[PDB]
């Protein structure tokens, strides 16, 4: 749900022009896309793995 | 009687390196594929162009 | 002179990992194929007889 | 003997209840992806163990349908959970990890 | 203990004597109590013609029945009485007459295949009695299906010459062939150049050939100067035979392509590669941990029943493949199977499993090589086909030398992008077409 | 026996849309699929009774 | 997940496809030479500068 | 001019496991473990579990997985095989000399180690059908198998392959309480060629005491006598007629291997008259068409089957069996020239010698002998005693086979196969 | 072959006549395994040649008049020139036939050569049979008289 709201987020952004907080929260949604789907996402898989002994 | 069987004589078919049954297709088996994968060869060189 | 096995008569299986299974011993199979038509079993749903791991140079 | 290997047990138990399997009357082994080391493991299950773990599975696609859970007597306490499948599916693991070292050589 | 390496060298020399004559006298004495001794002829079946064809097998049927000497139905009374087993085989190249005898019966053994081999009394009434008895043979032959096969892949592949042929001849000839024939076949070809006296066990080779001049005196003595020929070369075609009967409930297919035959140094690294591919068979042990890629997928997918390689020499030319049995919904994938690892070790032959297939054959060797009877045959042949015995480590010496290189190198060579010899027979609609086969013959990837 | 089954086109759809084991199970998250297939052809048809005046 | 692939026996399968591997990017440039007609790269073939 | 010889090497252990090896100095190297566990060990409620057995060494076992076994023996071109006999199975191993390690390994495991695991023994089970069925495909397999069955009631007549009604059936249980009760110390012998006696030795004080199971060789075979008949149209009827003859060992067994040999066994001469068989040349007289007939002689441990084994035409049946029985009772009226005995002798002396040329069937005789005997007994003892057979003997041995009650098994088209009531 | 075998009885009494008998009677009622697919069109027509004629046929008709019955056999029945005899004559020599099943429960018949249909004898033994016993009267019963 982290990247279906981020990515509500860029649409968002997306919708607004390229001026002051639009532009830094606009490159934190961006790198946070691909933390979330690059990173974020296998890591926490591993530890329910580790969570269920597994 | 399975060995009345000959195989049909098929000279008049062959290829003229391939009629001495005393003579290795060994030798003219090299230029056989040759001829052929050439004609093959030139195909796609004009099929390419 | 043991081995009933080859004392030619009862019989023996072999079983292997490699090679094909046999049945053994003795009885006519053997002056009679010498007057004929033993038409023979000569591969339906079957093994293969003479067997191998017996090649060469 | 110990505090704090009782807290990453209770740790565990949390995620466990939370996960929310157990709802459905679900075993941890009911719930693991099947591929070709899984299932094999169901394969070699006694008659039993396959005949209770294809009827935990419909009892919970049934509920997973009408989009219930059952009654809270009736989950499946962590303590109670077997990990039926697990010796097997490691001894498959195990087979396929020995013809793996072979086919390097 | 002893090494392997250590163990070969122990095995004794084969000793080898020349009579005044052409008759080559061979030994491998052991301290067995028994012994095989015999006699390998050069005559096989290339050697015949078309009108002449089947008459080494009249001769191996005439053989036994009595000689000038020993009247019809004594030698056997002779042979049998001393508890010895007397045998024979004719092959497209090699006639061999041998006993299994007891040791000290070495003498009246030597003494009666000398008889055997010369004084062979043709007996009109035996010659007529024979006819039938062949006829019946080539009735049950007509049974083995995998007695056709190479026979059908033999007539194929060879189409034109003498190799063509089969061992026992046409029906037609059989019922034909008169005295005289069989006179002038034994005659011309039963010469002392073209035979070896072999013997393996429980004997000093000096006994050997005081037996050999004694009893083979002037076979050639006075003889020879006319009309021998040499052997022709043998055209391989590669080309097709498909007996088609739907009425048999399995198919046999052969496959393969042209070999180069007993002398060639090629034979020990292609005998390697078919190793490698090896051999099933239903009823063996263990099937999907088999070590060959085919013989583990035959077995999973029960893809057949049977499949063997194999390397069959004659001088100059033979035919290397294999063959196989199976199911009418087979046939194309056991073929797909076959062909793609012939190219797989043309192609990419890794270094393990010609370890594999080296042992393999080293195994076969050592384990081929048991007893008065194996050794006495190689004895025999071995002179016949090599001019030598060749010892044990030199085989190994042999085997060693090859390696992957050595296997992409030497199956590329015979198998890469040739055109195989295809027999086939019984149910075999599914059978691929022969350019199918022959695109099989080589990888588009490489 | 029925036509449905045997017959060389029918056999499709009925492989596809008729006697296909779908689970007990799958949500309204699996109509998607469906409503995507809607959405192709109501586009096909609306864009062609377009492309006859554009 | 590719530690399955790291062995004696996959080195020698690998050194076995490399003349074969060399020959076919030779292959797929030299086609992409001609079908393109690189300019850049055709200037140095004698003959084939036709200009 | 060859090494002179090394003598086998034999020893007891007190636990009753016997150990026998040679250093023939050989390139490759033979081990058996030889077991009395042969099919008489079945009862009525676990038939055919050692033919299952039979197949079942491949399997995984207890630090030699399936594969392992598989890739690990052809990966030095060995080879792994078990022989059923009635008595004993014998899992046999070979390879190249400096390869003996991990042959003997592989070997212990199987026969001291298998797991049995449901899911590889129910893979396994299909495999009686085709294994039973190339089997069966030689007409004799099922006669002497029928023989058997019908000439005991109990043990010797329980049959080589696994019952039909079984194949699906026969157990991990029933497997593993095979072995434990059958494959125990007192129960086996340990044979090795190109082995040193030290290792075997080791190997066997290391690894192969085991023991309880039973003790006996024994349940003690009962014979019975009677007839098992099989209607085929196979149109050569097969057919065996049998007595009680002698278990081996007994001076009484050489008497009936000579007279074996004096009414004929094998030909050999290719394509012979068989001028020496006298079965054949009785048989020949009467009857004009294609025949085979051969003396038959089973021996085992606690009794055996002498008779013959005829195939002939189906009309024929009855006419080459007569004239077969009758020239048995011909010898048993004393019609026999010592000429005669002496031919069978130099024919079963050579036969023996013959029998143990090669490393395959000298490993048998050892093992065997090992199982039956306690011992070993060179061809020069193995001579004596056939030597010391009296041509009264072999007339008595004619005797009991043509005075004792008979078990016959026939199949094909019988209609004129006689009914041991009507000879 | 298949339904009826499932009684073990069938195959009992099967064997039990396969070993009685050495001929005739020993046949069995069910093909043999080997013969299926095996009997001919010319086996079956000379099966009726052989004994479907008119020493050898009786017809029997309930709710049917003899007259018309007379016409019928008379017209239509009239065949001839197969064999005589009901016989081979039936040798009884005795035996045992024995199959290992698993069944847990074990069939088994025991019989002596009695007396043919017809005699003083067989009626004999048919009143022994009732001694003995043969199949229950009452429903669930200890069979007091058995
Ligand atoms: C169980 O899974 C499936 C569904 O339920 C979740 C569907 O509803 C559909 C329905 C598909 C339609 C209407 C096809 C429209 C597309 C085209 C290109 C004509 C299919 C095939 C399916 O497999």
């Amino acid at each position: 749900w982290a990247l279906v709201a981020d990515l509500l987020t860029l649409t968002w952004i997306g919708g607004q022009p390229v001026e002051h907080p639009y532009i830094t929260i606009g490159q934190l949604a961006s790198v946070l896309y691909f933390l979330l789907i690059l990173v974020l996402m296998p890591t926490a898989g591993t530890i329910e793995n580790k969570l269920l002994k597994w | 009687s399975h060995t009345d069987i000959k195989v049909p004589d098929f000279s008049d078919y062959r290829r003229p390196e391939v009629l001495d049954s005393t003579k290795s297709s060994k030798e003219s088996s090299e230029a056989r594929k040759g001829f052929s994968y050439l004609v093959t060869a030139t195909t796609t060189v004009g099929v390419a162009y | 002179m043991l081995s009933v096995a080859a004392r030619s008569g009862p019989f023996a299986p072999v079983l292997s990992a490699t090679s094909r299974g046999v049945a053994g011993a003795l009885r006519p199979l053997v002056q009679a194929a010498v007057p004929a038509t033993s038409e023979s079993p000569v591969l339906d749903l079957k093994r293969s007889v003479l067997c191998r791991e017996s090649l060469r140079g | 003997v110990s505090a704090s290997s009782r807290w990453l047990e209770g740790i565990r138990k949390w995620y466990y209840n939370a996960a929310g399997f157990n709802k459905l009357g679900l075993m941890r082994d009911d719930t693991i992806h099947e591929n070709d080391d899984v299932k094999e493991a169901i394969r070699r299950l006694p008659e039993n163990l396959y005949d209770d773990r294809v009827f935990r599975i419909k009892r919970a696609l049934d509920l997973s349908m009408r989009q219930q859970i059952l009654p809270k007597e009736q989950w499946t306490k962590y303590e109670e959970d077997k990990s039926y499948l697990e010796p097997y599916l490691k001894e498959v693991i195990r087979e396929r990890k020995e013809r793996e070292e072979w086919a390097k050589k | 203990t002893a090494t392997y390496a250590q163990a070969l060298q122990s095995v004794p020399e084969t000793q080898v004597s020349q009579l005044d004559n052409g008759l080559r006298v061979a030994s491998e004495q052991s301290s067995q109590p028994t012994c095989t001794v015999g006699v390998w002829i050069d005559a096989g079946s290339r050697y015949e013609s078309e009108k002449n064809n089947g008459a080494g097998y009249f001769v191996e049927h005439l053989a036994f029945k009595g000689t000038k000497n020993r009247p019809g139905n004594a030698l056997e009374k002779e042979v049998e009485s001393m508890g010895a087993h007397l045998n024979a085989y004719s092959t497209r190249e090699h006639t061999a007459y041998y006993i299994k005898a007891l040791s000290k019966d070495l003498p009246k053994a030597v003494e009666l295949l000398a008889d055997i081999v010369q004084n062979c009394s043709l007996e009109d009434s035996q010659i007529e009695k024979e006819r039938d008895v062949i006829l019946q043979e080539l009735q049950e032959n007509d049974t083995s299906m995998r007695d056709v096969v190479f026979n059908y892949l033999h007539a194929t592949a060879f189409q034109g010459t003498p190799l063509a042929q089969s061992v026992e001849g046409p029906s037609e000839n059989v019922r034909k062939l008169s005295r005289a024939d069989l006179t002038e076949y034994l005659s011309r070809h039963y010469k002392a150049p073209r035979m070896v006296l072999a013997a393996a066990g429980g004997l000093e080779h000096r006994q050997l050939l005081d037996l050999a001049q004694k009893h083979f005196s002037g076979l050639s003595g006075t003889y020879d100067e006319d009309a021998v020929p040499t052997l022709s070369p043998c055209r391989f075609t590669g080309s097709q035979i498909c007996h088609r009967e739907d009425g048999l409930p399995l198919a046999h297919v052969a496959i393969a392509v042209e070999g180069p035959g007993w002398a060639h140094p090629d034979n020990v690294a292609l005998q390697v590669a078919n190793a490698i591919i090896g051999h099933y068979d239903c009823t063996y042990g263990g099937g999907a941990h088999l070590s060959s890629p085919l013989a583990s997928i035959a077995a999973t997918n029960k893809l057949c029943q049977s499949f063997q390689t194999f390397n069959i020499c004659y001088a100059d030319t033979g035919l290397l493949g294999a063959h196989f049995v199976c199911d009418h919904m087979s046939i194309d994938d056991m073929m797909f199977v076959l062909q793609g690892q012939w190219m797989r070790l043309c192609t990419s032959a890794t270094e393990s499993e010609v370890l594999r297939g080296k042992n393999l054959l080293r195994n076969a060797l050592v384990s081929h090589l048991d007893g008065t009877t194996p050794v006495c045959e190689d004895i025999g042949r071995s002179l016949l086909t090599y001019g030598r015995r060749i010892p044990l480590a030199e085989w190994e010496s042999r085997i060693a030398e090859v390696d992957a290189r050595v296997v992409r190198e030497v199956c590329s060579k015979y198998f890469y992008d040739q055109c195989p010899a295809v027999a086939g027979f019984g149910p075999i609609e599914q059978l691929p077409d022969y350019n199918r086969i022959r695109s099989g013959m080589f990888w588009l990837r490489f | 026996t029925n036509i449905r089954k045997s017959h060389p086109l029918m056999k499709i759809v009925n492989n596809a849309f008729i006697d296909l084991p779908a689970p007990s199970n799958i949500s309204s998250w699996w109509n998607f699929g469906s409503l995507l297939g809607i959405c192709l052809i109501l586009q096909i048809l609306t864009g062609l009774f377009l492309a006859m005046h554009y | 997940m590719l530690t399955r692939f790291l062995g004696p026996r996959y080195r020698q399968l690998a050194r076995n496809w490399v003349p074969t591997a060399s020959l076919w990017g030779a292959v797929g440039a030299v086609g992409l030479v001609w079908a393109t007609d690189w300019r850049l790269i055709l200037d140095w073939v004698p003959y084939i500068n036709g200009k | 001019v060859p090494p002179h010889p090394q003598d086998l090497e034999f020893t007891r252990l007190p636990n009753g496991l016997v150990i026998a090896s040679l250093e023939n100095y050989a390139p490759a190297s033979r081990i058996g473990l030889f077991i009395k566990a042969g099919s008489r060990y079945e009862n009525s409620n676990n038939l055919g579990t050692s033919h299952l057995l039979r197949l079942a060494s491949s399997l995984t076992t207890k630090g030699a997985s399936s594969f392992k076994i598989t890739r690990g023996i052809e990966a030095v071109g060995g080879k792994l095989s078990v022989t059923s006999t009635r008595e004993n199975m014998a899992y046999t191993v070979e390879c190249l000399r400096d390869d003996v390690d991990i042959l003997m390994e592989f070997l212990l495991n199987v026969t001291t180690a298998p797991e049995f695991r449901r899911w590889e023994v129910a893979a396994l089970q299909p495999q009686l059908r085709i294994d039973k069925a190339v089997a069966l495909q030689n007409p004799q397999a099922h006669v002497i198998e029928n023989l058997h069955a019908a000439a005991y009631r109990n043990a010797l007549a329980n049959s080589l392959y696994c019952p039909d009604y079984r194949i699906g059936k026969v157990t991990p249980v029933e497997l593993h309480d095979y072995v434990q009760n059958h494959f125990t110390s007192a129960r086996m012998a340990l044979i090795g060629l190109g082995v040193s006696h030290p290792v075997l030795k080791q190997v066997a004080e290391q690894f192969l005491n085991i023991r309880g199971g039973l003790g006996l060789s024994g349940a003690k075979a009962k014979y019975h006598g009677g007839e098992i008949r099989e209607q085929n149209g196979d149109s050569l009827v097969h057919a065996a007629l049998v007595a009680e003859s002698a278990a081996i060992g007994s001076a009484e067994a050489n008497a009936f291997s000579v007279l074996q040999h004096v009414l004929g066994a094998g030909p050999h001469v290719k394509r012979g008259s068989n001028a020496t068989s006298s079965l054949y040349q009785a048989v020949a007289k009467g009857v004009h068409q294609p025949f085979d007939v051969s003396a038959f002689n089973a021996s085992y441990s606690d009794s055996g089957l002498f008779g013959f084994y005829t195939i002939s035409q189906a009309a024929s049946a009855g006419d080459v069996i007569k004239a077969a029985y009758n020239q048995v009772k011909t010898i048993a009226q004393g019609n026999l020239s010592n000429p005669d005995v002496q031919a069978a002798k130099n024919k079963l002396k050579a036969g023996y010698l013959m029998s143990v040329e090669s490393s395959e069937g000298f490993l048998d005789e050892v093992g065997s002998q090992a199982l039956a005997a306690g011992s070993y007994t060179p061809p020069s003892t193995v001579l004596q005693q056939i030597d010391a057979v009296a041509d009264a003997d072999v007339i008595n041995a004619a005797k009991k086979f043509v005075s004792g009650r008979k078990s016959m098994a026939a199949s094909g088209n019988l209609g004129h196969t006689p009914f041991i009531d009507e000879l």
